[PDB]
């Protein structure tokens, strides 16, 4: 570790030079300023994630009420006297019902 | 007789594909949300911590 | 050679990132809970302050 | 044992030379920094293993 000892020493001496360059007040103000820029960027990242909560809520609302419009029409199909058309409507509704469930799981 | 049976076979195989490609679009929409969340979480861990020089 | 094989290869990477992100927090240590309990406690003091007026 | 003696002598003289370059105060601080940079790498190695548990 003879080389490794020297390599460590060079690094320590370099660190001491940076430590000398650091003025107490001016580095200290700048340090707070860096945190302020970083925090705002992060808050925007979090905001863009909290967006997907709202989007998942939106996606769910849609499909649930589209499922109803299939139900409405299916029952009206019974009145007109076609069970085949009614099953075709109801099956599709079932798939929307399944999709909405998946959203709640996620949400 | 063969054509009418064949059409039904083709129609159902296609319907299964159409459904599964639909599953994939649904996968993708929610899957990106996690990627955004995971990345964002990592930045919070870094800012709270960080060690050495 | 396949579109599907590439797609579900990608999902695994996202899941690995999600899992890794939580694990980093687990090892970091959480102190949030103790801090939150102080906020809840603060609220209980404020209940009495409301009651007096 | 001739080669063996000579090789150990050469190392010893080099050890004195690099120990002159070790200033004890600054080298001590740098080692504490080294440990801390390493510690981050290790924590994130563990995190990627705990990830596979989940």
């Amino acid at each position: 570790a003879l080389f490794d000892r020297l390599g460590r020493v060079v690094r320590a001496n370099l660190n001491d030079l940076v430590s000398k360059a650091e003025d107490p007040e001016k580095v200290l103000e700048q340090a707070v300023i860096d945190m302020q820029e970083d925090l705002v960027q992060l808050r925007q990242a979090v905001a863009r994630t909290i967006a997907e909560e709202k989007r998942t809520e939106q996606r769910l609302n849609q499909d649930t009420q589209e499922a109803k419009k299939w139900e409405d029409r299916a029952k009206l199909a019974l009145t007109n006297g076609e069970e085949n058309l009614a099953r075709e409507a109801l099956a599709r509704k079932k798939s929307l019902t399944d999709t909405a469930a998946a959203y709640q799981t996620q949400l | 007789a063969q054509q009418r049976t064949m059409s039904e076979n083709l129609r159902r195989n296609l319907a299964a594909l159409e459904a599964k490609i639909s599953e994939a679009k649904t996968k993708k929409n929610m899957l990106q949300a996690r990627a955004k969340a995971a990345k964002a979480n990592a930045e919070l861990q870094q800012t709270l911590g960080g060690l050495g020089t | 050679s396949s579109a599907t094989s590439a797609f579900e290869r990608m999902e695994n990477k996202v899941l690995d990132m999600e899992a890794t992100s939580q694990a980093a927090g687990e090892l970091a240590g959480f102190g949030i809970e103790n801090q939150f309990a102080q906020l809840e406690a603060s609220s209980g003091v404020e209940d009495e302050l409301a009651a007096l007026k």
